[PDB]
C-alpha cells in the first residue's frame, strides 16, 4: 500500500504564510494535487500537476514539489483560508491516493488542551468489557492528535476518537477512546493516550492498580 | 456551469444494499472521466473508483472490489455507484466528482455528496459506569469525576449533576460515534480532592429516545 504522508494539524496567524507538505516514496515520478474541503463542504481544487492553479484559485496559494515532497503554500492566509487540505497522486502503478488531510486553523489566543486518563470501571469490567477514556479539554486552535500506547507500544484496534468541539468559551473539546476485553486491561501493565497539539504533547497514562 | 448532485444515500445495514447516483450538468459526461471518492464522519478522503467515458476500464479500491461497481450514461449524465454486500466501514459520505484531465487523473470538481449510514442501530439505553482515577489523580487538590455514558441511540443524551444543583466544574463531552453505530460520551465535574469525602456528585443522565433515566453517584 502507500502513504501519502501529510502533518495532520497546520495553524497560522491572519496574513502571514501557511506551508503544508506531504511526503511520499512515488511523488518523484507522480503529479501531486491539493484540495480545500470547507467543514461540511465538497472538496475543492487548489493545486493540480505539482504546481498548477485553477482560475477561480486565489494567487496566494501556491503549489510547488520536489524529490518526493509536494507543498501547498498559502501566503497572507485569510480566515477563510482555515480548512482541511488534502493532496493526490498515486501509486507506482497507478491507482489513485489520498494523504491522510490537514487541518488549518488562523486566530484568538493559543492554549494547550487538558488532558484527563480514565481506566476501565471495575463495574464495565463485571460486564465483561473494558473502555479507557480520554478527555481532552480547553485547547486551541480546535486540533489534535490522539495516540494510544499498550505498554508503550502503540496500538490502533479499538479506538474512536471525537471531531475537535467549540466550548461555551471558545476553545475546543476532544474525546477519544480505547476499548479493550477485560483480558487485555489486565494483559499488559499500563496503557497511556498521549495527545499531541501544536508540537505540544501531554501524555497521561494509567495501569491496573 | 459546472456542477454535480449525488442522492440515494441513505441508512442501510450490513449486508444490505444501496445503489448511488450522480447527474451531472454544465458539461459533457462522456468527455471525462468520473470518481467516487468517500469519506467517513470525521476522517480523511478515501478513494474508491474511477469509470473511462466509454466503460471499458472500470477501477475500485481493494477495500470496495467486487462489491461495489461503477457504471455510467454519458447519454444521460449520470455516474452510478451500485454497492452490495455492506460493511460497516462503508459508512461515510459519497462524493461523486469529475476526474481532471491533467497530471495524472485528480479531479477538478466534486458534487456535495450523499450520506450513506449503516447500522442494525436500533434504540439502546445507555449504560452508565463511574469515572474516578487509581491513586495517583486521586492525591491532587482537585481531580475529576465523572460518569461514563456508553453505547447509546440515537442521539441526543443529557447529563447533569445533583439534580441540576452542581454545574461549575461540569464539562459533558460530546458523544464519540463508535465503530457499532452507537453513541458513547462522557461527563466530568472538576472538584477538590479535600472535601470530596464529605460532597456527594452524582450525575443525572436522560436519554428521552430511549426513555431512560439514570443516576450514578460517583464516589472517590
Ligand atoms: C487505477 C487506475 C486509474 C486510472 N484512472 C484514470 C483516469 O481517471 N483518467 C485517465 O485519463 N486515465 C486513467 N488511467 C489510465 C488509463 O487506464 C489508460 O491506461 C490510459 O488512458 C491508456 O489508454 C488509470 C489507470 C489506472 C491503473
Amino acid at each position: 500500500s502507500y502513504e501519502l504522508k501529510q502533518p495532520p494539524s497546520v495553524s497560522v496567524s491572519p496574513g502571514q504564510t501557511a506551508r503544508i507538505t506531504c511526503s511520499g516514496d512515488v511523488l518523484p515520478k507522480k503529479y501531486a494535487y491539493w484540495y480545500q474541503e470547507r467543514s461540511g463542504q465538497a472538496p475543492v481544487l487548489v493545486v493540480y500537476e505539482d504546481s498548477g492553479r485553477p482560475s477561480e484559485i486565489p494567487e496566494r496559494f501556491s503549489g510547488s514539489s520536489s524529490g518526493t515532497k509536494a507543498t501547498l503554500t498559502i501566503s497572507g492566509a485569510q480566515v477563510e483560508d482555515e480548512a482541511d487540505y488534502y493532496c493526490y497522486s498515486d501509486i507506482s502503478n497507478g491507482y489513485p491516493l489520498f494523504g491522510g488531510g490537514t487541518k488549518l486553523s488562523v486566530g484568538q489566543p493559543k492554549a494547550a488542551p487538558s488532558v484527563t486518563l480514565f481506566p476501565p470501571s471495575s463495574e464495565e469490567l463485571q460486564a465483561n468489557k473494558a473502555t479507557l477514556v480520554c478527555l481532552i479539554s480547553d485547547f486551541y486552535p480546535g486540533a489534535v492528535t490522539v495516540a494510544w500506547k499498550a505498554d508503550s507500544s502503540p496500538i490502533k484496534a479499538g479506538v474512536e476518537t471525537t471531531t475537535p468541539s467549540k466550548q461555551s468559551n471558545n476553545k475546543y473539546a476532544a474525546s477519544s477512546y480505547l476499548s479493550l476485553t477485560p483480558e487485555q486491561w489486565k494483559s499488559h501493565r499500563s496503557y497511556s493516550c498521549q495527545v499531541t497539539h501544536e508540537g505540544s504533547t501531554v501524555e497521561k497514562t494509567v495501569a491496573p492498580t | 456551469e459546472v456542477q454535480l448532485v449525488e442522492s440515494g444515500g441513505g441508512l442501510v445495514q450490513p449486508g444490505e444494499s444501496l445503489k448511488l447516483s450522480c447527474t451531472a450538468s454544465g458539461f459533457s459526461l462522456s468527455n471525462y472521466y468520473m470518481t467516487w471518492v468517500r469519506q467517513a464522519p470525521g476522517k480523511g478522503l478515501e478513494w474508491v473508483t474511477n469509470i473511462r467515458p466509454d466503460e471499458t476500464e472500470k477501477f475500485y479500491s481493494d477495500s470496495v472490489k467486487g462489491r461495489f461497481t461503477v457504471s455510467r450514461d454519458n447519454a444521460r449524465n449520470s455516474l452510478f455507484n451500485s454497492m452490495s454486500l455492506q460493511r460497516v466501514e462503508d459508512t461515510a459520505t459519497y462524493y461523486c466528482a469529475r476526474v481532471s484531465d491533467f497530471g495524472d487523473y485528480g479531479p477538478d470538481f466534486w458534487g456535495q455528496g450523499t450520506l450513506v449510514s449503516v447500522t442494525s442501530a436500533s434504540t439502546k439505553g445507555p449504560s452508565v459506569f463511574p469515572l474516578a482515577p487509581c491513586s495517583r489523580s486521586t492525591s491532587e487538590s482537585t481531580a475529576a469525576l465523572g460518569c461514563l455514558v456508553k453505547d447509546y441511540f440515537p442521539e441526543p443524551v443529557t447529563v447533569s449533576w445533583n439534580s441540576g444543583a452542581l454545574t461549575s466544574g461540569v464539562h459533558t463531552f460530546p458523544a464519540v460515534l463508535q465503530s457499532s453505530g452507537l453513541y458513547s460520551l462522557s461527563s466530568v465535574v472538576t472538584v477538590p480532592s479535600s472535601s470530596l469525602g464529605t460532597k456527594t456528585y452524582t450525575c443525572n443522565v436522560n436519554h428521552k429516545p430511549s426513555n431512560t433515566k439514570v443516576d450514578k453517584k460517583v464516589e472517590p
